[PDB]
């Protein structure tokens, strides 16, 4: 039952540095190697380095020598990673991972290196009406508009509703701000008795919003 | 650094058909140790990688016997005797013999199912958003295949251009469909100035274009 | 055994 949980996404001005954590559990932390990997937007996966919590020994790939510092805190089984003198091209997803008899990767952390300012999103409801009801089913959803940077996670009814859910990838607006939509399909017959709420979370801006989606008419 | 190239970059196959992906290495992955270190990874749309095979042909735990690896020293191939909806995603081969470990470019696997015309839904702007000055109308093409679809916006019968954005989802892991959202945005000023908003859709599964619309009145 | 990537032995 190996398991790795990383920290939320973060934004950082160019030149600064960032610290990313990775709690481990279900296995002898101070005895297993902990690898770190980067996944570029369109470019692939690159190995970064590894730390051995035991004697704090560390290796690195020539590329990240002096740019990435790995440190472990066996007191809490939490290997860390710090990235210095970041550039806009360092923007990516970074994973921490085990590779023994039970390989496992954290869910990754998105680090956006940008000069732009963090902004929380506005959430508008996509209301069920006679225009979004097919044959016994109805489509409803939430519109998460004008935010920066990525990402934004969306769940319905706190995770109890996942069937029939589609959360579209973000699109970049002329204003330089992202915007995405999330929708679900449910029974038309349940619109007056069930409750539909979309939970929107935007770590970078510490925004947490809850919107109830009631029907309408056209 | 041992470079790893995969082929093809993309793959489209009908369910139940076989599929093979190849990886070439600059040098042999045979170590002084009698073993050659090479794994295969699968990254589903919204997940982290998961190892499927290691030591060229050793299947991880709980991995369908439809997956099998082979290869001598510089050429390796992953084979899926029977492709299934859930096999969509991106596959990567990873080297482990030399230093540092490197990853292949990756191969995207798409399921080729039967055509399905999209269900079309339209969502009027919410009062909240209108009250804040802007108005965005959403069109939803749900559960269709193949992916290429055409949507145009008509305001009072005048074809629109330059004021909308569309996003397409990844292929569903079950029905093998796609979903697309087109978002027309405009100032509250502009929104009031017109009466009928129509979303016109064209797709291989439809004989003639479908249209969904509403009257700003309602 | 591989010394370039020890954690690949299990």
């Amino acid at each position: 039952q190996v398991q790795l949980v990383q920290s939320g996404a973060e934004v950082v001005k160019p030149g600064a540095s960032v610290k990313v954590s990775c709690k481990a559990s279900g296995y002898a932390f101070s005895s297993s190697w902990m690898n770190w990997v980067r996944q570029a937007p369109g470019q692939g996966l690159e190995w970064i380095g590894r730390i051995y919590p035991g004697d704090g020994d560390t290796n690195y790939a020539q590329k990240f020598q002096g740019k990435a510092t790995l440190t472990a805190d066996k007191s809490t089984s939490t290997a860390y990673m710090e990235l210095s003198s970041l550039r806009s091209e360092d923007t990516a997803v970074y994973f921490c991972a085990r590779e023994y008899d039970e390989a496992y990767w954290g869910q990754g952390t998105l680090v956006t290196v940008s000069s732009a300012s963090t902004k929380g999103p506005s959430v508008f409801p996509l209301a069920p009406s006679s225009k979004s009801t097919s044959g016994g089913t109805a489509a409803l959803g939430c519109l998460v508009k004008d935010y920066f940077p990525e990402p934004v996670t969306v769940s319905w009814n706190s995770g109890a509703l996942t069937s029939g859910v589609h959360t579209f990838p973000a699109v970049l607006q002329s204003s330089g701000l992202y915007s995405l939509s999330s929708v679900v399909t449910v029974p038309s017959s349940s619109l007056g008795t069930q409750t539909y709420i979309c939970n929107v979370n935007h770590k970078p801006s510490n925004t947490k919003v809850d919107k109830k989606v009631e029907p309408k008419s056209c | 650094d041992i470079q790893m190239t995969q082929t093809p970059l993309s793959l489209s196959v009908t369910p139940g058909q076989p599929a093979s992906i190849s990886c070439k290495s600059s040098q042999s992955l045979l170590y002084s140790n009698g073993k050659t270190y090479l794994n295969w990874l699968l990254q589903k749309p919204g997940q982290s990688p998961k190892r499927l095979i290691y030591l060229v042909s050793k299947l991880d735990s709980g991995v369908p016997d439809r997956f099998s690896g082979s290869g001598s020293g510089t050429d390796f191939t992953l084979k899926i005797s029977r492709v299934e909806a859930e096999d969509v995603g991106v596959y990567y081969c990873v080297q482990g013999t030399h230093f540092p470990q490197t990853f292949g470019g990756g191969t995207k696997v798409e399921i080729k199912r039967t055509v399905a015309a999209p269900s079309v839904f339209i969502f009027p702007p919410s009062d909240e958003q209108l009250k804040s000055g802007t108005a965005s109308v959403v069109c939803l093409l749900n559960n269709f295949y193949p992916r290429e679809a055409k949507v145009q916006w008509k305001v009072d019968n005048a074809l629109q251009s330059g004021n909308s954005q569309e996003s397409v989802t990844e292929q569903d892991s079950k029905d093998s469909t796609y979903s697309l959202s087109s978002t027309l945005t405009l100032s509250k000023a502009d929104y009031e100035k017109h009466k009928v908003y129509a979303c016109e859709v064209t797709h291989q599964g439809l004989s003639s274009p479908v249209t969904k619309s509403f009257n700003r009145g309602e | 055994a591989n010394s370039n990537n020890p954690d690949w032995d299990f």
